[PDB]
RNA sequence: UGGGGAAAGGUUCCAUGUGAACAGCGGUUGGACAUGGGUUAGUCGAUCCUAAGCCAUAGGGAAGUUCCGUUUCAAAGGGGCACUCGUGCCCCGUGUGGCGAAAGGGAAGCCGGUUAAUAUUCCGGCACCUGGAUGUGGGUUUUGCGCGGCAACGCAACUGAACGCGGAGACGACGGCGGGGGCCCCGGGCAGAGUUCUCUUUUCUUCUUAACGGUCUAUCACCCUGGAAACAGUUUGUCUGGAGAUAGGGUUUAAUGGCCGGAAGAGCCCGACACUUCUGUCGGGUCCGGUGCGCUCUCGACGUCCCUUGAAAAUCCGCGGGAGGGAAUAAUUCUCACGCCAGGUCGUACUCAUAACCGCAGCAGGUCCCCAAGGUGAACAGCCUCUGGUUGAUAGAACAAUGUAG
RNA sequence: GUGAAGCCAGAGGAAACUCUGGUGGAGGCUCGCAGCGGUUCUGACGUGCAAAUCGAUCGUCAAAUCUGAGCAUGGGGGCGAA
C-alpha cells in the first residue's frame, strides 16, 4: 500500500504530466512518466480514419520507412479508397458529357 | 521529406563525384 | 442483471434449435416489457 | 462630480470586443473583371457557427483566373443553402437562391441581402438573421435603384451595387424568452462588457445626473436637448414625442 | 537484446570486427544453456536446450574472442 | 402512466418563471428537439446542431434553416414567388 | 503532526568543538557561536514556437521631455550554380522585425548499487534521439525506376525538382455502461515469528520482474458472395437495413494482455560455518488458483445541454504533377540490415511551515498542487487501529470566594 | 432524496384518442461532508495568540460556484450587481 511521488519538478496535473504505476524488480512501487497518444490520420474528403497507417505523434513519422506510411495505389494516403473510386467514375462521365454537348452545339447550331 | 534531408543526399553525391574525377 | 440473463438464454435456445426466429423476436420485445419476473418464468412460458 | 459611466466606454480599456474565437469577417469577393462581364462559380464547403452572432456563416471556395491556386471566402448564409451546392456570381448569373449578381440585373419585388452601399465595399445593408431588403424600381438612365430597408426607410443606391438572393438564415431567434439571468450573461459574455446594468436613480449625485435624494426620483425633465455637453446626455435624447404609441406612425 | 533463432547465423555474428567478448551461462534447474555475445549495438542471445551440442559450439567459434563461465554471486 | 397532465417537456422548470412564460418557451422547444426527414437521402434523421444549422446523421449533408425549425413560412413563400416569377417572365 | 514539489528565503544542509549573549523556566542540547566540508546530465528543466499584451522601422503630431502608428499613401526580400583564385553569372518575388509561458505547444533513459552530506547525472549492466561523414552485405535494371491478393490491402528495400492539395500538432461540461494496470479481499502450499491453565490443522510477515525489442492476439470501421414482410438484427439506455440487413468467410487502427529475450548473474527471506582486523565462505527457497454495483488512474463505443459551440504558431509526414539523372559489366539520389564520429552554456544542497516564506518575533492568523491502508457504515461523516512521525509548548504542592468551559 | 422529455409491453373505444405497469436520467431543484462565506449568542479575549483572532450555532455546495500564474486601466483619474 505504499504511496508514490512525482520524479520531475512539475507538481500539477496539466495534460502533459502523464504517469502510470509500475512495480520494479526491487519490489518497490514507482511512477513512470509517459508521452501522449498518437492519432490516426483522417481522409481528405469523407473524414474517416484511413486503414493500414499507424497512429503516432507528428515527429515519429520521420523515422519510419515509406511502405509502412502509405498504401500502394493512387492517392495512397489522405484518401480512403471509397472516395477514390468516386473520383474515377465522376471524372470519366463528366468528360463524356462534354463530348456530346460540344458536338450537339457545334453541329446542330452552326450548320449555316 | 524536409529540405535538409534532401540537401544532405545531393551533397553526398557531389562529394563522391569529385573524388572519382580527382582519382581519374 | 435480469435483462442480461433473459437475453442470454434466448440466444442459446435459438442457436440450438429449440425455437425459431419468429418466436424469438416476439419474446425479445415481451422481455423488454416487464413481463417475466425471472428465468424460471420465461422457460415455463416457452413450453406452453 | 466624477466621470459618468457612459463617458468611460470610449476609452476602450475594459469595454472592448472579444475576438479570440472569430476567424474572419464576412465580405464578398473584390469586384473583378470576371464578375463584371460574366460569371464564376464556387463550392460550399462548410456551414459554421461563429460566436457572438446569429446568421450562420458559409465557406465558399473559388478558383483564381490568373494564378494556379484557389481562394476561400466567407459569406453570410441564406436560408436553404446546403453543403456541396454550386453558387454563381457575376452579371450573367442565374436568378436563384444564393447567387450574387449586380442589383441592376434584377426584377422589381425580389428580396436580397448583404447589399453594397457603393459598388466595391463588400456588403453593408441587411445582414442580420431573418432580414432582407426589397428593390422597388429602376432608373435606366442615370442608373440608380430605389430600395426599402428593414427599418422602413427608403434609399437610392447606384445601379452597380451587388446583393445575394434570398433571406438571411436564422429565422425567428428572438421569440422564446431568455427566461434566466444566466442565459442573458452567456449571450453577452462573448460580445462586450455591458451586463449587468445599474439604474441611474440608485446612484449618488457625484456619479450620475439623476443622482440621489430622500426618494428615488429624477427631479427634472428626462428629455435632453440635442446639443448638450458630454456628461449631460443621460436619458431620452432629442425626443420628438413621448409616451405610449397609440395611433399609427406617420413617419416612413 | 535480440534472439538468434538457429546455430548457423550465430557463428556469423561472432565473426565480426566489433564482437568484443562472449560468455556462457547454464541453468541447472531448468536444464538450459544460454550463449551470449556482445557486439557494438546489441547483445545477441542463443538458447540451447540440449547439452551435447554445447560442446561442439564452444570450439567452432573463432579463438580470438574470450569465453567466460558466469559464476554464482558476481562480486560488486 | 402519462406522468404529466399539461406541463409537458417544460416540467424541468418546476414552479418558476410564471405559467405564461413557460407556455411560450414550450412552443419553441418542442419543435427544435424533434427529428425531420432528410430532403436528399429520405431517411428520418435530421437534427439541429447550432442556432441555425441542421445536418443529416446519415448522408452528412448540412443545411442552413430557421432558428427552431428547418424552414420558415416567409422563406418558403419566397421560393415559389421566385420560381413563378422567373419562369414565366424569361420563358 | 506521513512521503515529495511551485512561489518566496539564501547556507538555515553534514561533521567536530564551545565561556558569555539568544532559545520570555533550565540546558551538557539547537535552525545560536567557532573551524572545516558539501550541489557532476547529448535524454530532467531553461534555451525553441506563439497567446492576451509590449517595443523598434516607413510616416504624421508636439515649443519640448516625447505622443500616435505594427502594414499602414515605403524602391522594404532569398535561392541556385561555376570559376586556379573572393571579386562573374542565372531563376523566383503579394509581405515585410524583435520580446513575451520553469502549469500551454515540444526530438531522446530505465533497473541495481553507492556517500557523514549529491544523484533518472556518479559506478556496473542493458538502450535511445538529432546532426555530420562513409564502407561491406542484400535489393533493382538488357521490358531502364519491385512483386503478390477478385477486394479491403500486404512485405526488409523498391527514382521524384518547381508549383499545388490534404492530414497530424488541435482542444467544452456532465451522465450511465464495457476492457486493461495498481491497491484491497478469500482458499491451498513452502520458510521464520507470536500465543498456549483450556481452545484454535490457529494468528502475523516474505513469495518481486524496469526501460527498450521480437512474436501471437483484442471493441469501432471497411471488403467479397447473396437478396430480406409471417419483417429481422439488437443496447441497462431504439437505433440500424434494397443508399443492400441477418448469415458465412476475410483485411485493418488500437497493449498498461499471453509467451520469449533483457533475467536471475539481480533484489528479498531462511540455515550452517568462520574472527583483532585488511576480512568472510558455502548451502537451500523464491509457487498454484478464486472473487466484485469495491477504491484509484487510463482507453473505447453511445447519449444529453446551449440566442453559450468551447486558442494560435513552430515543427513532421503522405499525395497530385513529371523537371533532371542513370547500366551490361557494371551503375546505384535503394526512406532495408550492420558499422565510423560528435553533442557546447546556466540551474541541481535544504525548508515549503503551531520554528527555515509574509505579518516589528521561534506570532493559535494568512499562502497554489501530487500519492491515499483495515473495521463499523449509504459514505473522503464521526469514533478505534497498522506503515510512517511525534511524545515539543515553564514546572512542583493545595482545592476558598468570583470566574471561563462541560 | 425527488423522477421532466424519449422508448417497450398490456388493456378500453365506432372513431378522435384515453387508462395501467416498467424503462430512462432533465433541473441557475433538494438534505448534507472538504472548500468559500460570516446570522445569532449582542459568548471568549478586549495594555489579547491576533492593530479583527478563538469556540459553539449557522448560509451556499454541480452553478451568476472556488482558485494560481501572465497582461491591461493611474488621482479630479481608474473601477464599481451602487
Ligand atoms: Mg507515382
Ligand atoms: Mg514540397
Ligand atoms: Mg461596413
Ligand atoms: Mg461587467
Ligand atoms: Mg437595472
Ligand atoms: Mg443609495
Ligand atoms: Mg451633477
Ligand atoms: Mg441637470
Ligand atoms: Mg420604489
Ligand atoms: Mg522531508
Ligand atoms: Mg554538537
Ligand atoms: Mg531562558
Ligand atoms: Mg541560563
Ligand atoms: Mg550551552
Ligand atoms: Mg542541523
Ligand atoms: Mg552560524
Ligand atoms: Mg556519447
Ligand atoms: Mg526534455
Ligand atoms: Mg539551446
Ligand atoms: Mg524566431
Ligand atoms: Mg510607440
Ligand atoms: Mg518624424
Ligand atoms: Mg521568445
Ligand atoms: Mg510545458
Ligand atoms: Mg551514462
Ligand atoms: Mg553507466
Ligand atoms: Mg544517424
Ligand atoms: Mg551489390
Ligand atoms: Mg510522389
Ligand atoms: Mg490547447
Ligand atoms: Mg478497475
Ligand atoms: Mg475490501
Ligand atoms: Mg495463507
Ligand atoms: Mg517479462
Ligand atoms: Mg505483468
Ligand atoms: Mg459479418
Ligand atoms: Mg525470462
Ligand atoms: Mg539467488
Ligand atoms: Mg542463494
Ligand atoms: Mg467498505
Ligand atoms: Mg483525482
Ligand atoms: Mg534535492
Ligand atoms: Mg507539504
Ligand atoms: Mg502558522
Ligand atoms: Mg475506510
Ligand atoms: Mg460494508
Ligand atoms: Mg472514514
Ligand atoms: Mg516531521
Ligand atoms: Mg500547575
Ligand atoms: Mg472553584
Ligand atoms: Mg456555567
Ligand atoms: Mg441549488
Ligand atoms: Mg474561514
Ligand atoms: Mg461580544
Ligand atoms: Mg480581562
Ligand atoms: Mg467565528
Ligand atoms: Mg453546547
Ligand atoms: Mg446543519
Ligand atoms: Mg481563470
Ligand atoms: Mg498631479
Ligand atoms: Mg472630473
Ligand atoms: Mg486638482
Ligand atoms: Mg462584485
Ligand atoms: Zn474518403
Ligand atoms: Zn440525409
Amino acid at each position: 500500500p505504499t504511496r508514490v511521488t512525482y520524479r520531475r519538478r512539475n507538481p500539477y496535473n496539466t495534460t502533459s504530466n502523464r504517469t502510470r504505476v509500475i512495480k520494479t524488480p526491487g519490489g518497490q512501487l514507482r511512477v513512470l512518466h509517459i508521452k501522449k497518444r498518437g492519432t490516426a490520420p483522417k481522409c481528405g474528403d469523407c473524414g474517416i480514419k484511413l486503414p493500414g497507417i499507424p497512429a503516432l505523434r507528428p515527429r515519429e513519422y520521420a523515422t519510419i520507412s515509406k511502405p509502412k506510411k502509405t498504401v500502394q495505389r493512387a492517392y495512397g494516403g489522405s484518401r480512403c479508397g471509397n472516395c477514390v473510386r468516386d473520383r474515377i467514375i465522376r471524372a470519366f462521365l463528366i468528360e463524356e458529357q462534354k463530348i456530346v454537348k460540344k458536338v450537339l452545339k457545334e453541329q446542330s447550331q452552326a450548320e449555316k | 521529406m524536409r529540405a535538409k534531408w534532401r540537401k544532405k543526399r545531393t551533397r553526398r553525391l557531389k562529394r563522391k563525384r569529385r573524388k572519382v574525377r580527382a582519382r581519374s | 442483471r435480469r435483462q442480461r440473463v433473459l437475453r442470454r438464454l434466448l440466444v442459446k435456445y435459438r442457436a440450438s434449435g429449440k425455437i425459431d426466429k419468429h418466436l424469438y423476436h416476439e419474446l425479445y420485445h415481451l422481455a423488454k416489457g416487464n413481463t417475466f419476473k425471472h428465468k424460471r418464468a420465461l422457460v415455463e412460458h416457452i413450453h406452453r | 462630480g466624477r466621470v459618468i459611466r457612459n463617458q468611460r466606454k470610449g476609452r476602450g480599456s475594459v469595454f472592448t470586443a472579444h475576438t479570440r474565437l472569430r476567424k474572419a469577417p464576412a465580405k464578398f469577393r473584390p469586384l473583378d473583371y470576371a464578375e463584371r462581364h460574366g460569371y464564376i462559380r464556387g463550392i460550399v464547403k462548410e456551414i459554421i457557427h461563429d460566436p457572438g452572432r446569429g446568421a450562420p456563416l458559409a465557406r465558399v471556395v473559388f478558383r483564381s483566373p490568373y494564378k494556379y491556386k484557389q481562394i476561400t471566402e466567407t459569406f453570410i448564409a441564406n436560408e436553404g443553402m446546403y453543403t456541396g451546392q454550386f453558387i454563381y456570381a457575376g452579371k450573367n448569373a442565374a436568378l436563384t437562391v444564393g447567387n450574387i449578381l449586380p442589383l441592376s440585373s434584377v426584377p422589381e419585388g425580389t428580396v436580397v441581402s448583404n447589399v453594397e452601399e457603393k459598388p466595391g465595399d463588400r456588403g453593408a445593408l441587411g445582414r442580420t438573421s431573418g432580414n432582407y431588403v426589397t428593390v422597388v424600381g429602376h432608373n435606366p438612365d442615370e442608373g440608380k435603384t430605389r430600395i426599402k430597408l428593414p427599418s422602413g426607410a427608403k434609399k437610392v443606391v447606384p445601379s452597380s451595387s451587388r446583393g445575394m438572393i434570398g433571406i438571411v438564415a436564422g429565422g425567428g431567434r428572438t421569440d422564446k424568452p431568455l427566461l434566466k439571468a444566466s442565459r442573458a450573461k452567456h449571450k453577452f459574455a462573448v460580445k462586450r462588457n455591458r451586463w449587468p446594468k445599474t439604474r441611474g436613480v440608485a446612484m449618488n449625485p457625484v456619479d450620475h445626473p439623476h443622482g440621489g435624494g430622500n426618494h428615488q426620483h429624477i427631479g427634472k425633465a428626462s428629455t435632453i436637448s440635442r446639443y448638450a455637453a458630454q456628461g449631460q446626455k443621460a436619458g431620452l435624447i432629442a425626443a420628438r414625442r413621448t409616451g405610449l404609441l397609440r395611433g399609427t406612425q406617420k413617419t416612413k | 537484446p535480440q534472439e538468434v533463432s538457429d546455430i548457423k547465423k550465430f557463428i556469423e555474428i561472432c565473426r565480426r570486427k566489433d564482437a568484443s567478448s562472449a560468455r556462457i551461462k547454464k541453468n541447472p534447474k531448468t536444464q538450459q544453456i544460454k550463449f551470449k555475445v556482445r557486439c557494438q549495438r546489441f547483445l545477441y542471445t542463443l538458447v540451447l536446450k540440449d547439452s551435447d551440442k554445447a560442446e561442439k559450439l564452444k570450439q567452432s567459434l573463432p579463438p580470438n574472442l574470450q569465453i567466460k563461465d558466469v559464476p554464482k554471486r558476481n562480486k560488486r | 402512466s402519462k406522468r404529466t397532465k399539461k406541463v409537458g417537456i417544460s416540467g424541468k422548470y418546476g414552479t418558476r418563471y410564471g405559467a405564461s412564460l413557460r407556455k411560450l418557451v414550450k412552443k419553441q422547444e418542442v419543435t427544435q428537439h424533434a427529428r425531420y426527414t432528410c430532403t436528399f437521402c429520405g431517411k428520418n434523421s435530421v437534427r439541429r446542431t447550432a442556432v441555425g444549422i441542421w445536418s443529416c446523421k446519415s448522408c452528412k449533408k448540412t443545411m442552413a434553416g430557421g432558428a427552431y425549425t428547418v424552414s420558415t413560412p416567409a422563406a418558403a413563400a419566397m421560393r415559389s414567388t421566385l420560381r413563378r416569377l422567373r419562369e414565366i417572365t424569361e420563358a
